[PDB]
């Protein structure tokens, strides 16, 4: 059961420390041992060398190992936010995409997921006062559609080395499935060597709309998407890397629009639904002008912004 | 403990040449089982037998009147564990019963995570307040823990919770009284909940368990032809779950995803909770969030419903809520 702080007596302090604990609301062994630091240090008639040995004598019957919210959210100041090369976007996602987490984006054709894979391909690479994130970048291909001389125009744009940023990037390209799955192992073996600040995949569903093919094979297929992203997520988290992945649409025939023209949903299901933590849905507005929005999210509201994709990569609308 | 009965020395003899422990393994076996290991005829086993299980179980007798009448003494059938919102609690006629699993399911962005967070951050008020005056734990199986959600409701809990004086929210240390954990595998949430939860709830350090996903750990291993090892492993745990909410007093919670529908009451709805019904025959209250965005997003905002789909003692109903910067909050006037 709980261990109340009449153990401190015997265990060498006076009464009036107890007696101020129990005044402070403070009235177990557990509760202080856990404390934070802040809480037991700023309170009146303490020291620190007190506050010190209290918690050295009550770590002995406590047993520690247990995170809390506050020795939780100190620690993570960690995350490092990558720009996307857009104020707009950058002022929509609060800061940019985070890392040790799973971003995907998702929408029609010529919506521009390519474009802002490539922009962030060579934005990882600034320091971080500049809004990178100091690292290189992976790039799985499953499409075909990798273009260097994109790359060298967005290098262009931010004063860097073309060759350089050639240089650090890796490549790979994605024949099936089974193929996706296991150049995995050969991603992780590569970030132990080196410090890597991104991965991206593109795209993480175009092969399975045609490995599995009819309502006979859906089982299986979601069950090989649910431990690709799992193993997704296993290194994003082992890593500290930020990972992107996009996605297709899929029509709505079943004549269910009442007022929603042309109406299109992200393929994968509940399985992808689930996995990912921040969804982006990306259209098409005049001329260049694209709108991104936010689909999904635990800690951002749903809102909209526009940006543009120019002949150096991604940025704001002109004008 | 074999030696406090009351019983003849020979018998006392054979059970010890027989090698028994206690009441309960006594209890374990049968009839034919004692005949054998213990070589004895079948009036001193029935004796046995009737003693052991008279010295278990006691020899009080209770009435419902009892438990009607007397408040203080059964908390279980009366106190309940508020949601931190007027609309939902009086939805739930009081909030979470304190004995059993309490499920929510739901598609994505229902706000699942947001609720849990808004019941860990409840769950420490007062007594009067509808609090239980303890921390709270939180198991994460997907992904991480909301880190600045968590934040802001900490920060925004005195405009969230206006009928709690203002006064007394600042003695309430919030953070620092929330545990979490990070488990990665179906054994590993195994272990976790058979030898970490049990020293929490031990100490009195937290009396509420929430687990941010139960489906996804199961989701993955085994297939379509695999249900006898996955069904063996979700009696295992509710049993444990629910033998530690009934010693403890604590309420548990469980998040859960749904699949597509393509005789269990689920006609008219094209999502269904997802484990099936060897988990659902482990649940006490079931909750299904749902957003109809489909349908009705043109108008501006999100469409959000909450429904009770089972209970012991709560009609099937629904309400609406929305999802804002200080927390969740249900609509006024619309329940069913
Ligand atoms: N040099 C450039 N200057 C301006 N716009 C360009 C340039 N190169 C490509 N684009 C724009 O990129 C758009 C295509 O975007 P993108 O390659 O990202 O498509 P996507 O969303 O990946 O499509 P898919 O689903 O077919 O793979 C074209 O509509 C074009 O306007
Ligand atoms: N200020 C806000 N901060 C965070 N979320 C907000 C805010 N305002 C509104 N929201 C909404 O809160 C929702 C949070 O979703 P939530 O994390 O609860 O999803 P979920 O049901 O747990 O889904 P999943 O299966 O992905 O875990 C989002 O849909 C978002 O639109
Ligand atoms: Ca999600
Ligand atoms: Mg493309
Ligand atoms: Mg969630």
């Amino acid at each position: 059961g709980p261990q109340p702080i009449s153990r401190l007596e015997q265990c060498g302090i006076n009464a009036n420390d107890v007696k101020k604990l129990e005044e402070a609301g403070f009235h177990t062994v557990e509760a202080v041992a856990y404390a934070p630091k802040k809480e037991l240090i700023n309170i009146k008639g303490i020291s620190e060398a007190k506050a010190d040995k209290i918690l050295a004598e009550a770590a002995k019957l406590v047993p520690m190992g247990f995170t809390t919210a506050t020795e939780f959210h100190q620690r993570r100041s960690e995350i490092i936010q990558i720009t996307t090369g857009s104020k707009e976007l950058d002022k929509l996602l609060q800061g940019g995409i985070e890392t040790g987490s799973i971003t995907e984006m998702f929408g029609e054709f010529r919506t521009g997921k390519t474009q802002i894979c490539h922009t962030l391909a060579v934005t990882c690479q600034l320091p971080i006062d500049r809004g990178g994130g100091e690292g290189k970048a992976m790039y799985i291909d499953t499409e075909g559609t990798f273009r260097p001389e994109r790359l060298l125009a967005v290098a262009e744009r931010y004063g860097l080395s073309g060759s350089d940023v050639l240089d650090n990037v890796a490549y790979a390209r994605a024949f099936n499935t089974d193929h996706q799955t296991q150049l995995l192992y050969q991603a992780s073996a590569m970030m132990v060597e080196s410090r890597y600040a991104l991965l991206i995949v593109d795209s993480a569903t175009a092969l399975y709309r045609t490995d599995y093919s009819g309502r006979g094979e859906l089982s299986a297929r979601q069950m090989h998407l649910a431990r690709f992203l799992r193993m997704l997520l296993r290194l994003a988290d082992e890593f500290g890397v930020a990972v992107v992945i996009t996605n297709q649409v899929v029509a709505q025939v079943d004549g269910a629009a009442m007022f929603a023209a042309d109406p299109k949903k992200p393929i994968g299901g509940n399985i992808i639904a689930h996995a990912s933590t921040t969804r982006l849905y990306l259209r098409k507005g005049r001329g260049e002008t694209r709108i991104c929005k936010i689909y999904d999210s635990p800690c951002l509201p749903e809102a909209e912004a526009m940006f543009a994709i120019n002949a150096d990569g991604v940025g704001d609308a002109k004008d | 403990d074999l030696d406090l009965l009351d019983l003849n020395p020979r018998i006392i003899a054979a059970i010890k040449k027989a090698k028994l422990k206690s009441v309960k393994e006594v209890l374990h076996f049968s009839g034919p089982d004692l005949k054998r290991l213990t070589n004895l005829s079948s009036p001193e086993v029935w004796h046995l037998l009737r003693t052991a299980s008279l010295h278990l179980r006691g020899s009080s007798i209770l009435t419902a009147l009892q438990l009607h009448q007397q408040k203080e003494r059964f908390p279980t059938q009366h106190q309940r564990l508020s949601l931190g919102c007027p609309v939902l609690d009086a939805l739930l006629r009081g909030g979470l019963p304190l004995d059993g699993i309490t499920e929510l399911a739901g598609r994505s962005s229902a706000g699942k995570t947001q609720l849990a967070l808004q019941l860990c951050l409840a769950v420490q008020f007062p007594r009067q307040h509808g609090g239980l005056e303890a921390g709270a734990v939180y198991i994460c199986t997907e992904d991480a823990f909301p880190h600045k959600r968590l934040q802001q409701l900490m920060a925004q809990q005195p405009r969230l919770r206006t009928d709690v004086p203002g006064e007394l929210l600042q003695k309430l240390r919030f953070g620092s009284q929330i545990f979490i954990e990070h488990v990665a595998d179906v054994d590993t949430l195994l272990e976790c909940v058979n030898k970490k939860v049990p020293v929490l709830l031990s100490r009195g350090m937290a009396r509420l368990v929430v687990i941010d996903s139960v489906a996804a750990p199961f989701r993955c291993e085994f297939d379509s032809q695999a249900s006898a090892p996955r069904a063996r492993h979700l009696q295992s745990l509710g049993a444990t779950l629910r033998e530690l909410s009934s010693a403890f007093q604590s309420p548990v919670l469980c998040i859960n995803q749904v699949t597509e529908a393509m005789p269990l009451g689920f006609w008219d709805e094209r999502v269904s909770p997802a484990l099936g019904i060897t988990w659902a025959n482990q649940l006490l209250v079931r909750l299904l969030a749902d957003r109809l965005r489909e349908e009705e997003a043109a108008l501006g905002c999100p469409a959000r419903t909450l429904r009770v789909l089972s209970a012991p003692h709560l009609p099937p109903s629904s309400c609406s809520y929305t999802i804002s910067a200080e927390g969740v909050r249900g609509t006024p006037g619309t329940q069913s």
